[PDB]
């Protein structure tokens, strides 16, 4: 029955709570959604939004409400993606990587739509990824490899170092449109701050954590200066293991 | 079993389907070697000549 | 084709010898190649190696 | 490989393993897989080269935390299992010297003395291979190089390398934009001059 | 465990093994 | 420069080192 | 070459310890470098035919993939059974090649397969990815290889080679598989 | 260093 | 490692072998902990 | 032999009932697991608690009969109770007893109200409340402990959060030898089978 | 336009023509240049231009990068999953057991010569028993071991001997032979 | 192999597609990418459209083309509108400068450089690039010449004064602080 | 929004060092400043050793609240921060000066001008509409005057990076649009209240602060700027500024003679 | 196996009558023949 | 030869802000457009 079902609504049990009329409202509603699903089938173009690996039914715990996520992932990102996708084709760009874009596009104008749409992709679709649901605890390698930069004689220094420090380069960033990232130079770690409409693969970092310090991303919960808050929650719910195989990765 | 033409045992083509250039040059596509590329544009789907009176 | 070929052989062959300036004692060039590579041989610059000259 | 059979010892060498680890040596991208080769290249008994040291020293004054001690105490090393220094790896040992100022006055002077000792070593050996080819015009440009490191480090060429410059010159014009060239070369820019 | 007897199962074992399957 | 030299030919190149050291180290207060 | 039979203790013990007999074949030519022995053509032979043992299987695959116009979708559970048990066929000589590939263009698939597919293709050539992906994987998942990429691999090399190749994806009947005259 | 050797390291 | 006995080869020179110790506490005689230990470890399985 | 063993695993193997996209993993044009797209999706998020981690953070280093000789004064709980049920919830992933769950929220009660001092107004809390019957944590909505999932068999969770090394074990060797073996051998030293 | 008819087939032949100059020694010349540019959008801007004019670089980083965004992107809406097949079919190209699988491939044409032999061959001498029981595990990786340095040649010289002198310390002379007709002379 | 394609439809398409190759190739440049819609199957359904709207065949021809230039006018205008901000976000480079670029890496080949002459190049290039100076003079002796150079931070600088040399040009209205 | 109290703190700070351009005053207007501050050569001022904005030991924006870095301030992160402070409140004062919606007289000489430029208002409406709507980033949308080309072309529309002056390019300011994404959220957010795609929410953000725009207030602007391009002091200060480059071109040239 | 279909172990594998009555045919043909 | 006769200047990108806006007004791209249509007709030089 899965297929049958609209996008957004949810499967349940029958309470027989329903009036005849909203359940004739209903059934309206699921007749223009089917109409809206048939047209959405051919608007739809190469590159798609990501599939969410964990339930954000809810808000992402500690994090964001249900409105303040779905604000990000059906509002703006949907959006990203359309403009990526009308500039994508027509171009000699067409099908193929994310990355042969984002590669093919970067350092110009006359180009400069596809590119910042591309990089945009990028950064949502990482940011996604890296966020776990309820917060994961930084693993024993990366952590050593994190105390050997950061970490002034104290214990997982590294730690609250790091989780300062990007703080820091979040509030050092005034623009309010852009991305917080913590990369591997190649030679090092470090917290860059990139403006909207740039990515980490652009300048050929090797990304291990996104933050979204676009103010589209906190401003229905924390508000207009609730930004150290908003960070400090993201520490509560990011995703560690992900940034700790991926260094592991560059490395060897 | 013969063609007509000259007899051959197959019909001539050059190219038949649609993705065999990309899967032929498949890591060239992925690193992005193939972007701006003319050889795989022109003649993808190229196809001879009809020689027959 | 092959006037492309040529063409673009004889080029950079000029900018192998046309790129010497501060390439006696330059960077452009190993020490190493400058030990075995500049004596004249069959590649480099034969006499000619062949007969009824 | 270690030869086994005649017909294989008769590809073999010291001299040429050189340019094999040298080969190897450029192929790392980063100093600290290349000091495992340099290593055995050392132990297992290696002539070596101008080349191992332009790519030693170049990518040891890159590596960010280096402490610039041991740079030079390298190049030294380098020198005493007899590589000739030349141009590119003195001008890296120049550009190293510059960036660090973090040391103390008597240890960046030691290596000043040093480095300009350098410099006037090789542009001796320079004028001497270049001087019976009749090269002038080449000749004048090595010397213009020479001379401006030089000055960087707050000397100039010696006396000495003028001579057995001079003695060697060809056409007149030449000789006296020599003698020109060496008097400036001790006056600054400003200079009062007729 | 941090009484005498456990003082004296590091320094020689064989004998508290020995007086525990005695004793 | 007449002592480090001698010291590196005759086997000691540390030795020589630090008394080079020691001689710029000795110019420098001489000549300022 | 008289195929031996499996037997009593012995022989099931000499089929326990055999081994890799890919990579034997291989140290026993390359052992052909040791100052006491030369270089062999017979040990290289031997190597040759261990590695392509399976060889002409491969083959088999290529034209499953390359040489069938609309093979269906070939992800779906169904021709993918067909392809699965077709290939473990042509391997163990239970088949023809000639007899395969027949048996696999004359599969079973869906009603009204040619008016479901002018809803796709103009002239009917799908596209050969489904194909390939699907060949693979019969090939790994059945046993076939000792080492995994083996597989992939060279049924990958043998398609691009032949790209290049006039009318390439074209066959005489009779050439094309196992018939009493052949190519050299 | 015979500690260094024979040490548990809890306590 | 080292040149402590386990409670392991005293069985052995005793000639016991582990059914013996029935009354006593430890499981795996091949641990190295004293009793205390040992009982402390499978406190909550009684 | 080898294809009737083949045939015996991929027929004890093999999966039935319907997976989340209503099909069986048999079923004719639709799949599931496409290119290991769970595998990674396991991958990438993990299986652990929140709580887990708190509790794991503010514990430590110390013992663990010692805290749970502690957290009961004589008369608060058998002791052999919550220690069945701790060793249940850290390893073995479990929804923890409410037993546990008191004890622990009068442990960790500052770290669970520094975890949860920050969050906006319609985002998930992490609360400790028994007030309902069950313990099966799909059915707080995973706000009881800090759970993604709804269940996780327990051999694989073990496996998952031993992988972490973090786990503490058990070295009854000397202790720095341990570590230095650990260290040069690497856990390569299972690699080999001698 | 520029550089007149300097062409190069890749990133690192470039790097080979001005001999001891990598990414980031331009990436200072062109962060000078455009202000506002970082220190690592700077040796970016290198990287892309080389990597226009000539083909894309090969390195184990930018293969990272492809993974990376791979698995950023994740499954997509295409029917058969098919830029996902082209993606993974893609990416297992550049993995090892793939290289070993090449080597083999070659070998299978005799493309080698006696020195690559005896070079595979002292390269297996030098595995254990262990060390073979331990890369027999992968059921491909020992057949990299040893074919290691033929795939390296596959997938991607000493000019004249010099040696050392021979003299008699003493009366510094040294000895040569020279003969024709093997007999005669 | 049968095309569903019936004669009038090759017909049609075809010349479709011999009139513009932009609209022929858009879908499928490389490989054909058959989950999206592809402009010469929307032309050729409007072309029907008009033809059933009583349009004849050159009309609707040109027409339905029309559209098509015209939405691609629409997207190539935006592409500019950014590509124009883009630009004095500074961090984006059209051809003009990438000249410069290449001009670094010529100049690099062309006389083989030492790492030391290289970082040197670096740091008075960023000398020129930031003090730089428009409007330099040669001496020709008596008689000097001065002529206009190339861009700077400085005259970046002088082009937001209006080259008065001074912050306060503007009378305009704005906010004001004590 | 207003940023007065935070530059109301930066600035005695700042005063000592723009003494080039003026010294310590009372009145000192944020357009003045923008542009003061607006273009830093690194070679010049460089981040002071210790830049505790460097080594990200203070946030830029907390560079404001401690007084040890105001005793003996880094220059270019100082100016930085002013910059983007007095652009940005520049740019919402400006917005509430050009956001009265109230009087819907349309005066002639703007018309006048206007269609003599576009060809109706129409077109101005259309041209401010797509370059509000179709940007590359959240900033604001400027309406402006130069006096290069204005003969040709007086007007025109520039959609600036974040909250950037247009003063910078050298530009008379006319008019503003906000566009950012502040009012694209509460906008997205007042849709789904009452008694959907991005692009076209953003644009009706576009179209209709078009339509609340007050042209007087663009009529005294624009007629500010023609006055001032007319005035002889502009050619005077043009003249001896340029006087002082050639000078200097001299004296340069001839300190290595 | 390890070679063709229609030849086995001594020359080209007889099918018809012909073959079984005159069989120089199934090994020889012109001056050029091999195994 | 070098002597008998006698490109790394810095070029930044916000100094050409005007010549950006030229062509974003739909005069130059009705041209672009008028151009790109011109150019669009099928060429069967390839060389
Ligand atoms: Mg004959
Ligand atoms: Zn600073």
């Amino acid at each position: 029955y899965h297929a049958y079902v609209p996008k957004g609504a949810s499967v349940q049990m029958g309470e027989t709570f329903m009036p005849s009329n909203i359940a004739t409202a209903v059934f309206r509603e699921t007749e223009a959604a089917a109409a809206r699903a048939d047209k959405t089938k051919e608007e739809t173009g190469f590159f798609s939004q990501p599939r969410l690996n964990y339930p954000v039914s809810s808000g992402i715990p500690a994090l964001f409400s249900k409105d303040q996520f779905d604000m990000q992932y059906s509002l703006f990102h949907r959006d990203v993606v359309e403009t990526l996708n009308r500039h994508t084709l027509g171009t000699p760009l067409e099908g193929h990587n994310l990355e042969t874009v984002i590669r093919k596009t970067s350092f110009d104008a006359t180009q400069a739509v596809a590119h910042t749409a591309a990089s945009e992709h990028f950064n949502y679709c990482f940011f996604y990824k890296s966020l776990r649901p309820w917060g994961t605890a930084p693993p024993p390698r990366l952590r050593e490899a994190l105390q050997l930069q950061y970490g002034t004689n104290g214990s997982a220094d590294a730690m609250d170092e790091v989780r300062r420090i990007v703080w820091v380069t979040a509030a050092s960033h005034q623009e309010r449109c852009g991305w917080v990232y913590l990369v591997w130079s190649g030679v090092h770690f470090d917290v860059v701050e990139f403006p909207h409409g740039s990515c980490p693969i652009a300048s050929d970092l090797i990304p291990l954590l996104a933050l979204n310090v676009h103010e589209s991303a906190y401003i229905l919960d924390y508000g207009t200066s609730g930004l150290k808050q908003y960070v400090e929650n993201y520490f509560k719910a990011c995703n560690w293991p992900l940034a700790e195989r991926y260094y592991l990765m560059a490395i060897g | 079993r013969e063609g007509w033409l000259f007899g051959q045992q197959v019909q001539l083509h050059y190219h038949r389907f649609p993705d065999e250039q990309l899967i032929t040059n498949l890591s060239r596509w992925r690193t992005g070697e193939t972007v701006g590329d003319i050889a795989m544009q022109q003649f993808r789907n190229a196809q001879p000549f009809d020689i027959e009176d | 084709t092959d006037r492309i070929r040529r063409y673009f052989r004889e080029l950079e062959a000029v900018h192998t010898s046309g790129s010497a300036s501060a390439r006696g004692s330059g960077g452009g060039t190993t020490a190493e190649h400058k030990q075995q590579d500049q004596f004249y041989s069959p590649e480099n610059q034969p006499i000619s190696l062949h007969r009824n000259n | 490989l270690e030869p086994c059979t005649p017909r294989e010892w008769l590809q073999f060498s010291h001299r040429n393993l050189a340019y094999a680890y040298n080969g190897a040596l450029r192929a790392c991208h980063s100093l600290p897989s290349m000091l495992l080769l340099y290593k055995e290249m050392k132990q297992r008994g290696v002539k070596v080269d101008v080349d191992t040291m332009n790519v030693l020293l170049t990518r040891a004054a890159r590596h960010e935390h280096i402490q610039v001690d041991d740079v030079f105490l390298l190049f030294d090393e380098l020198v005493a299992l007899g590589a000739r220094p030349d141009l590119a790896a003195a001008e890296t040992l120049h550009t190293v010297l510059s960036h660090s100022a973090s040391m103390p006055e008597e240890w960046r002077e030691a290596r000043r003395l040093q480095l300009v000792e350098l410099y006037n070593n090789l542009a001796m050996e320079e004028v001497e291979r270049l001087a019976p080819h009749r090269a002038d015009r080449l000749l004048k440009e090595q010397m213009k190089r020479f001379r401006g490191n030089l000055q960087q480090l707050g000397s100039g060429l010696r006396p000495t390398v003028y001579c057995r410059y001079l003695h060697t010159t060809h056409t007149a014009a030449v000789l006296l934009e020599e003698v020109h060239n060496f008097l400036w070369e001790l006056v600054p820019n400003d200079h009062p001059a007729m | 465990e941090r009484s005498a007897a456990m003082e004296e199962f590091r320094r020689n074992s064989e004998r508290y093994w020995r007086n525990i399957i005695e004793g | 420069n007449a002592f480090s030299n001698m010291l590196r030919e005759n086997g000691l190149h540390d030795t020589a080192r630090e008394v080079a050291l020691c001689e710029a180290m000795n110019r420098n207060k001489e000549l300022a | 070459d008289i195929p031996k039979n499996l037997e009593g203790e012995r022989s099931r013990r000499d089929l326990a310890s055999r081994g890799d007999t890919e990579f034997q074949a291989l140290v026993e030519f390359i052992e052909g470098a040791s100052y006491d022995q030369l270089i062999s053509g017979r040990r290289f032979k031997k190597v040759y035919d261990v590695l392509s043992e399976n060889d002409d299987m491969f083959i088999w695959l290529c034209h499953t993939a390359m040489s069938v116009l609309n093979p269906g979708d070939m992800r779906s559970r169904l021709i993918y059974n067909h392809l699965r048990i077709l290939a473990e066929s042509v391997a163990s000589g239970e088949m023809t090649q000639r007899t395969a590939f027949r048996f696999f263009e004359s599969a079973v698939r869906s009603p009204a397969y040619r008016e479901i597919a002018k809803r796709q293709l103009e002239g009917g050539a799908a596209t050969r990815l489904a194909g390939i992906s699907a060949a693979a994987d019969v090939m790994r998942r059945m046993g076939l290889t000792r080492r995994p990429m083996s597989s992939y691999f060279e049924l990958y090399q043998r398609i691009v080679e032949r790209s290049e190749a006039m009318t390439p994806w074209g066959f005489p009947p009779l050439f094309q598989f196992e018939e009493r005259l052949s190519l050299e | 260093v015979s500690l260094i050797l024979s040490w548990d390291g809890p306590g | 490692d080292t040149r402590r006995r386990t409670l392991e080869d005293v069985l052995k020179r005793l000639g016991k072998t582990t059914r013996d110790l029935g009354s006593i506490p430890i499981v795996n005689p091949r641990v190295d902990v004293g009793l205390p230990t040992h009982i402390k470890r499978n406190y909550q399985l009684h | 032999m080898g294809e009737r063993m083949r045939a015996i695993i991929e027929d004890y193997s093999k999966g039935f009932g319907l997976g989340p996209h209503g099909h069986s993993p048999t079923h004719d044009t639709i799949h599931y697991n496409t290119l290991n797209a769970e595998g990674e999706r396991v991958r990438d998020l993990g299986y652990t608690d929140a709580l887990g981690r708190l509790f794991s953070e503010k514990l430590g280093d110390r013992d663990v009969h010692q805290w749970a000789v502690e957290s009961c004064a004589d008369g608060e709980a058998d002791v052999r109770q919550l220690l069945l049920s701790l060793h249940e919830w850290r390893e073995r992933g479990r929804p923890p007893s409410l037993l546990l769950a008191n004890v622990l929220s009068k442990y960790l009660e500052e770290e669970i109200a520094a975890f949860n001092k920050g969050i906006p107004e319609n985002a998930p809390k992490l609360q400790l409340e028994t007030s309902d019957g069950t313990l099966a944590h799909s059915g707080s909505g995973g706000s009881r402990s800090g759970t993604m999932w709804a269940d996780v068999d327990p051999t694989t969770f073990a496996l998952h959060q031993a992988s972490q090394s973090t786990r503490s074990t058990r070295c009854d060797e000397p202790f720095i030898l341990h570590l230095v073996k650990r260290a040069k051998l690497g856990e390569c030293v299972t690699n080999f089978t001698d | 336009r520029v550089s007149g008819g300097v062409y190069f087939q890749s990133v690192d032949e470039y790097y080979a023509s001005v001999d001891g100059l990598d990414a980031e020694q331009i990436g200072e010349v062109l962060a000078a240049l455009f202000p506002e540019l970082n220190c690592y959008e700077a040796q970016a801007l290198v990287q892309r231009t080389l990597e226009c004019i000539s083909r894309p670089v090969s390195a184990a980083s930018r293969q990272l990068s492809r993974t990376i965004t791979a698995e950023a992107v994740g499954l997509d809406n295409a029917p058969g999953h098919y830029t996902n097949f082209l993606e993974w079919m893609g990416r297992l190209t550049e993995t090892r057991a793939f290289k070993t699988e090449h080597a083999l491939f070659e070998f299978s044409r005799r493309k080698f010569n006696r020195d690559d032999v005896r070079v595979m061959f002292e390269n297996y001498r030098l595995m254990s028993k262990a060390t073979l029981l331990a890369d027999s595990a992968d059921s491909y990786s020992h057949f990299y071991t040893v074919l290691k340095d033929f795939a390296r040649k596959v997938a991607g010289q000493i000019g004249v001997r010099i040696d050392e002198a021979e003299v008699d310390p003493e009366t510094g002379i040294a000895v040569g032979r020279g003969c024709a007709d093997g007999e005669k002379y | 192999d049968t095309s569903t394609l019936s004669p009038e439809r090759v017909a049609l398409r075809d010349e479709l597609a011999r009139k513009s190759r932009l609209v022929a190739s858009e879908g499928m440049r490389y490989y054909n990418i058959f989950w999206v819609r592809k402009p010469l199957d929307t032309m050729e359904k409007e072309y029907y459209e008009l033809k059933r709207r009583g349009v004849d065949h050159g009309e609707a021809i040109r027409k339905v083309l029309q559209g098509f230039y015209s939405g691609l006018a629409v997207k190539k205008r935006v592409a500019a509108i950014q590509a124009e901000e883009a630009k004095l976000t500074g961090r984006f480079i059209t051809m003009r400068e990438a000249t410069v670029v290449l001009g670094v890496l010529a100049k690099l080949h062309k006389e083989q450089l030492t790492p030391h002459q290289v970082s040197l190049l670096a740091k008075e290039q960023g000398e020129t690039t930031q003090s730089g100076a428009k409007l330099t003079a040669i001496v020709s002796r008596q008689v000097e010449v001065k002529e206009t150079a190339n861009d700077s931070v400085r005259q970046l600088r002088e082009k937001a004064e209006d080259q008065t040399g001074f912050p306060d040009w503007y009378t305009g209205e704005s906010p004001t602080y004590s | 929004l207003r940023n007065a109290r935070e530059l109301h703190r930066l600035l005695p700070a700042l005063l000592p060092l723009l003494d080039p351009p003026v010294p310590t005053g009372a009145s000192v207007c944020a357009a003045h400043l923008i542009v003061a501050t607006g273009h830093v050569s690194k070679q010049r001022e460089p981040h002071m050793s210790n830049c505790p904005v460097l080594e990200r030991k203070i946030p830029l924006s907390e560079i404001a609240s401690d007084d040890n870095f105001l005793k003996h301030p880094c220059v270019p992160c100082l100016k930085h921060r002013i910059n983007f402070l007095a652009s940005e409140d520049f740019c919402y004062d400006f917005v509430e000066r050009c956001g009265c919606g109230t009087d819907g007289a349309l005066p002639p000489e703007w018309r006048c001008i206007v269609e003599r430029q576009f060809g109706s208002m129409a077109a101005l409406v259309e041209e401010l509409v797509i370059h509000a709507s179709n940007r590359r980033e959240a900033g604001w949308t400027w309406l402006v005057y130069d006096a290069q080309q204005a003969g040709e072309r007086p007007l025109l529309v520039v959609n600036m990076p974040a909250q950037r002056s247009p003063l910078l390019l050298g530009l008379w300011p006319l008019a503003v649009v906000n566009v950012t994404e502040a009012v694209l959220v509460e906008a997205v957010r007042a849709e789904s209240s009452g008694s959907k795609k991005l692009s076209e929410i953003r644009e009706k953000v576009a179209r209709d602060a078009v339509s609340r725009m007050n042209w007087g207030f663009i009529l005294q602007q624009l007629k500010k700027a023609e006055t001032y391009y007319a005035s002889s002091d502009r050619g005077e200060k043009i003249r001896v500024h340029r006087m002082k480059l050639e000078r200097e071109a001299v004296t340069k040239a001839m300190s290595g003679l | 196996r390890q070679h063709d279909s229609g030849v086995n172990q001594y020359g080209l594998k007889p099918t018809n009558a012909y073959d079984y009555i005159n069989p120089t045919n199934l090994i020889n043909f012109g001056r050029g023949t091999t195994f | 030869q070098q002597d008998v006769d006698n490109f790394i200047s810095p070029q930044l990108p916000q100094m050409d802000w005007r010549n950006m806006s030229a062509r974003s007004s739909e005069e130059s791209i009705r041209e672009e457009m008028r151009q790109l249509a011109e150019n669009d007709v099928m060429q069967h030089q390839r060389v």
